[PDB]
DNA sequence: CTATGACCATGATTACGAATTGC
DNA sequence: TTAAGCAATTCGTAATCATGGTCATAG
């Protein structure tokens, strides 16, 4: 914690994956994964080491009125 | 980045120097040909060279009575006056003046105020070594001691104390933004080795400069350079941002030369490496430190003459100041032209009846000009919001966020870069499209004040500057009269209406250009008022003088003539000039920036009559004043008897008319036909008959026919304008009503012209009753927009606001948990919408922001828009046609649309389920009652044709926002609060995700799994 | 157990300041 | 040391004044 936190944001903005402020993280993860873009196998598995956390499982905006 | 061309072979002794000055300075200074305060000229050649010009041997002065006595007709007097008292107690009255260049002089002069003859008298020239000791002297002169050998007993007044710039300009006639020329062998450029930074520095004794007059050749714009730019900084969650605290992170510049259609330079510094733009260069630094110092030598090194931008000096610079204060590097803030000048933050105010009270910050520039767009906005135009976005709206047509497009990957931060110079780049296309600049050197080449004043000052600086000119060319000084306080006078007169709803066309004579006219004409001024005892005992009346209705005798033309009408017919002659020119133009925003040029010609002639009533001021003479309203009021009553009197049954004409309304300067006849050719026939020869009765300028002209008329109250109106007959009419005519006003919702005026539209143009109330009814019906039914419910009010001086409770003040002074940071200030208009409560004593209990209500979800008072913002202006428009049955038809058009109304614990729901049909709650979660049943393809019917119509609503929006943004293959991020757009598109997310759960009360239309 | 006016509570009228526009 | 004028209409808040519903106790 505190740099798998920057991990994922990190994926949240790489431009190769996807346009991706409106949907869940895992779900671009597997949109990617059967493209086979190239996800890679980190931001995967932090996403099963834990439960339905909200600031996990989600996109960076998923506030804010946009 | 690109450098100015290099001045080639300029040798002194043969060739003269040709170049136009932007900005004076004052100097207190060493190194003295063998004065001390020497005068700074900075300017441009007609090629591209930068010019600083060293003026000397220019010292202050003012004048003074001699007293009549035997001193100061004595020449031992006059240097006793010169020399100081050795007296032990004459300490407090020659050191602070001290040994100083007074000197003595005598000359013979007149003093303005008054007519007391054509015979001058001696007064004494004070000069002064230093222009900081004309205050201790007059400090010394008055109220100190003048005990000396008994030459000049107290008191002598102290007459023509002003600026020292503005007399160096009215001495040698230089204006602003001039054609100045050193003629050959008068200059020496290497006489001063290098203080500043300019390609060629003069060195010029006060005499030698000679002024060309901007008329014929002389009317050009050398090419200047002009800079804009913008600032980013990164900021906290919630927290405004702070400047020492929060990094600056990119600066990006545009830069043109004025006269080309495009700029030259774009240029674009940022704080990690990032990505390249094709158009401008991109240079990445890894430490702010070097960010900064980049930015000051690229500023030293273009050079610019003016620096524009949008609220650069309340928000950007200082914060690039404190910041460099911060990180500890010195050689940031030299920004000016001279090499060992530092720049500092200083506050300043400004406050007058006209523009209201505005607090600035200001950053010290010798040499450079500085233009924020915002003050010239909120200087000249009287707009509803004074956002970036609205008034790019308006002319042309479109913080955490941010932190993590820098806090990610090189193609964000492109992103950021492109969005930081479209925001850098609008305020130079509004410079030059709304005509700022060509209109700001037009204004200082009429008035002869600097370019400075334009941005800082009032109308005073301009009329004294302007009357000083003119009193140097027939030998008269100005008095010191100063009262606190006199009285009010009487101002116009407003003739009483006949209220109601015309249909028969009315034509509107008025006069053009009344008080400057009425100020000509009778040949009213300081120099020409006669006092009351002076006129005896002689007793010539007939043609030497003249008697005005408040009862002041002035002097008649054939004797002398005054100063204020030569100022006014300069005036008049420049404002006819740019009328001549409006009157060949076809773009339609070009004929209204030509308007805006010849209002503010207007504007200027007229604060010209309004100087003289200004008690506190600088020369008062309410005499003037009275004799000028009196003048009106006399002149109008004239034109009703006179236009009412001649034109009647007996006289041969058809119908003796009847005026139904005059203010002060314009009559409205109602001629009594109803063919607007004939109306517009006899209303130009009653004009053109009308004026023949009078002095010259004075005259009357036809100006519009309306039809038909609507008439509400003193300065309430409306009706349609007709300029031509073939031209058949122009647009509809609303004044004072509530389409204009700022203090209301956008939903009632919208309300007012549409009913105006319908009621005027078609002439069908039936079709107006049933637009007010659905605009009640949709107000109640709750499928309004939130951005017609905004009201907005401005934050004036804060006493005031503490005299009385305000809804607008409470909102601004309850601050936020989020940021007590950014919050309105005194000078700006607060925006609020009012939410519904059980506090009916106070509806400034009931205010709230509206991005706070949008992300909290507060419900709204449809009772309090239903009867206190919409009912009574309805209840104002719709009476005069109909009787008091139209009050009842418009409040029972109310009755039949107020039956029809739309709906902590919150969160411990039931979701009581409810037949479609019927309204019956009940057990189970089928859509349809049981008795309600046989009818059931049509309640599926009804409402799919209402899903239809929102999902024809989603998509209609959501692509909107890609084509306002640019891209259509990346997320839009826009909460731009003043487009209509954002919360639109929200709530149809909303009504789409409820009117989708309602149809699938009904099962499924087949299998999906198949 | 029952008249009378004193007592609390809620709504109609006036006054004045603030805001903004027309000449 | 610094600032162009007056006329008029509209709306909100607190304070002033009118009037009825309870009630409390003397008959
Ligand atoms: C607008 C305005 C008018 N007035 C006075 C002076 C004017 O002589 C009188 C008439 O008002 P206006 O009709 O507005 O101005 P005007 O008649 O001088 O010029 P024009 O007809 O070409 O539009 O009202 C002022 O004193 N100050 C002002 O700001
Ligand atoms: S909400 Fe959409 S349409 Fe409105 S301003 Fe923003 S991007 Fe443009
Ligand atoms: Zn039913």
């Amino acid at each position: 914690e505190e740099a798998e936190l920057e991990l994922l944001r990190q994926f949240d903005l790489a431009w190769q994956y996807g346009p991706c402020t409106g949907i869940t993280r895992l779900q671009r993860w597997c949109r990617a994964k059967q493209m086979g873009l190239e996800p890679p196998p980190e931001v995967w598995q932090v996403l099963k080491t834990h439960p339905g956390d909200p600031r996990f499982q989600c996109s960076l905006w998923h506030l804010y009125p946009l | 980045r690109w450098l100015r061309p290099t001045p080639p072979a300029l040798d002194p002794q043969t060739e003269p120097l040709i170049f136009q000055q932007l900005e004076i300075d004052h100097y207190v200074g060493p190194a003295q040909p063998v004065s001390v305060p020497v005068l700074r000229a900075f300017g441009v050649t007609d090629e591209g060279f930068s010019v600083c010009c060293h003026i000397h041997g220019f010292a202050p002065y003012f004048y003074t009575p001699a007293p009549p006595g035997f001193g100061p007709e004595h020449m031992g007097d006059l240097q006793r006056e010169l020399n100081l008292a050795i007296s032990r107690d004459s300490r407090g009255g020659r050191e602070l003046t001290g040994p100083a260049v007074l000197a003595v002089e005598l000359c013979s002069r007149e003093s303005m105020f008054g007519y007391h003859g054509h015979g001058p008298s001696p007064f004494l020239r004070i000069t002064v070594a230093l222009p900081r000791l004309v205050a201790p002297a007059r400090r010394l002169l008055e109220q100190g001691i003048r005990v000396a050998g008994l030459g000049t007993p107290s008191f002598a007044p102290y007459e023509a104390n002003v600026d020292f710039e503005i007399r160096f300009m009215v001495d040698t006639d230089i204006v602003g933004c001039n054609w100045l020329e050193l003629p050959a062998g008068k200059y020496a450029l290497r006489l001063k080795e290098k203080a500043t930074q300019c390609q060629l520095e003069a060195d010029v004794l006060w005499s030698d400069v000679v002024s060309h007059p901007p008329e014929g050749p002389w009317q050009r714009i050398a090419p200047l350079r002009v800079l804009s730019f913008d600032i980013e900084c990164a900021g906290r969650k919630g927290i405004f941002p702070e400047p020492e605290r929060d990094p600056v992170i990119q600066i990006c510049s545009l830069g043109l030369r004025w006269g080309e259609p495009e700029p030259f330079l774009r240029l674009a510094l940022t704080l990690r490496p990032c990505a390249p733009i094709l158009g401008a260069k991109v240079q990445s630094y890894e430490k702010e430190e070097d960010l900064l110092q980049a930015w000051s030598t690229f500023i030293r090194i273009m050079d610019p003459d003016v620096i524009t931008g949008y609220n650069i000096q309340n928000f950007d610079l200082p914060y690039l100041i404190s910041r460099a204060q911060t990180l500890k590097v010195q050689t940031f803030p030299f920004l000016g032209r001279v090499a060992g000048l530092c720049s500092n933050i200083r506050d300043s105010s400004f406050q007058s009846k006209q523009t209201g009270r505005r607090d600035t910050k200001v950053v010290s520039m010798v040499g450079r000009v500085q233009m924020d767009m915002l003050q010239v906005l909120l200087r000249e135009y009287k707009l509803r919001s004074y956002t970036l976005n609205a008034v790019s709206f308006h002319f042309l047509g479109e913080h955490s966020i941010i932190t993590d497009l820098q806090n990610g990957n090189d193609q964000t931060r492109r992103r950021l870069a492109v969005y930081c110079l479209k925001d850098a780049y609008l305020p130079l296309r509004l410079l030059e499209r709304l005509m700022v600049l060509v209109n700001a050197v037009e204004m200082a080449r009429v008035t002869g004040v600097p370019l400075s004043y334009l941005l800082s000052r009032g109308q005073q600086v301009k009329v004294v500057s302007q009357l000083l000119r003119q009193a140097m060319h027939e030998g008269l000084l100005m008095p010191v009269v100063k009262s606190e306080g006199g009285e009010d006078y009487t101002g116009a007169t407003v003739i009483e209406p006949l209220k109601g709803y015309y249909d028969v066309p009315i034509a509107t004579l008025d006069f053009s250009s009344l008080y400057p006219s009425i100020m000509m004409a009778h040949n009213l001024c300081y120099t020409t008022l006669l006092r009351p005892g002076t006129a005896q005992k002689l007793g010539l009346t007939e043609d030497q003088f003249i008697r005005t209705p408040t009862g002041d005798e002035f002097v008649k033309t054939s004797v002398r003539k005054g100063l204020l009408p030569q100022i006014l017919e300069n005036l008049l002659s420049a404002r006819k000039r740019a009328k001549a020119e409006l009157a060949k133009e076809t773009d339609p925003l070009r004929r209204q920036v030509l308007d805006g040029r010849q209002l503010a010609l207007k504007v200027s002639a007229n604060s010209v009559y309004g100087f003289t009533g200004a008690q506190v001021g600088k020369l008062p003479c309410l005499e003037i004043s009275q004799s000028v309203t009196g003048f009106g009021r006399q002149m109008i009553e004239k034109t009703k008897q006179l236009v009412e009197s001649k034109y009647t049954v007996e006289n041969g004409y058809s119908t003796s008319a009847k005026v139904v309304y005059g203010d002060t300067d314009s009559v409205m006849c109602r001629f009594g036909v109803s063919s607007v050719a004939e109306a517009m026939a006899l209303g130009r020869e009653a004009a053109d008959w009308v004026s023949g009765h009078f002095p010259s300028p004075i005259r009357l002209e036809f100006e519009k026919v309306y039809f038909p008329y609507l008439l509400i109250s003193k300065k309430r109106y409306a009706g349609l304008l007709f300029s031509s007959r073939p031209d058949a009419h122009d647009r509809m005519d609303c004044k004072g009503l509530e389409a204009v006003r700022r203090d209301n919702c956008p939903l009632v005026a919208n309300l007012v012209t549409a009913s105006l539209r319908r009621l005027l143009i078609d002439r069908d109330p039936e079709g107006a009753v049933a637009h007010a009814q659905d605009v009640i019906s949709d107000l109640l039914c709750n499928r309004i927009d939130i951005s017609q419910l905004v009201i907005t009010k401005e934050l004036t001086r804060a006493a005031s606001d503490y005299a009385g409770k305000q809804a607008h003040v409470e909102l601004a002074e309850r601050m936020r948990k989020r940021d007590p940071g950014s919050a309105p200030s005194l000078g700006d208009r607060v925006p609020y919408v009012i939410i519904s409560a059980a506090k009916g004593v106070a509806a400034y209990m009931k205010s709230e922001d509206p991005l706070f209500v949008l992300e909290h979800s507060l419900p709204i008072d449809t009772q309090y828009y239903l009867e206190q913002q919409l009912a009574k202006p309805l209840l104002r428009i719709f009476e005069p046609i109909l009787g008091e049955g139209r009050a009842e038809a418009v409040l029972l058009r109310g009755d039949h649309t107020r039956c029809k109304t739309v709906l902590g614990l919150l969160a411990f729901a039931k979701r009581r389920n409810c037949c479609i049909g019927c309204r019956t709650v009940l057990s189970h979660q089928g859509a349809v009652c049981e008795f309600c049943q046989p009818r059931e393809s049509e309640l599926y019917q009804k409402e799919v044709s209402h899903l239809n119509a929102l999902e024809e609503r989603f998509s209609r929006l959501w692509t909107q926002c890609q084509r306002c943004q640019g891209s259509l293959h990346e997320d839009v991020i826009c909460t731009s609060r003043d487009c209509p757009i954002f919360y639109m598109r929200k709530k149809v997310r909303k009504d789409l995700e409820d009117q989708e759960q309602l149809l699938r009360r009904f099962g499924p239309p087949g299998p999906e799994a198949w």
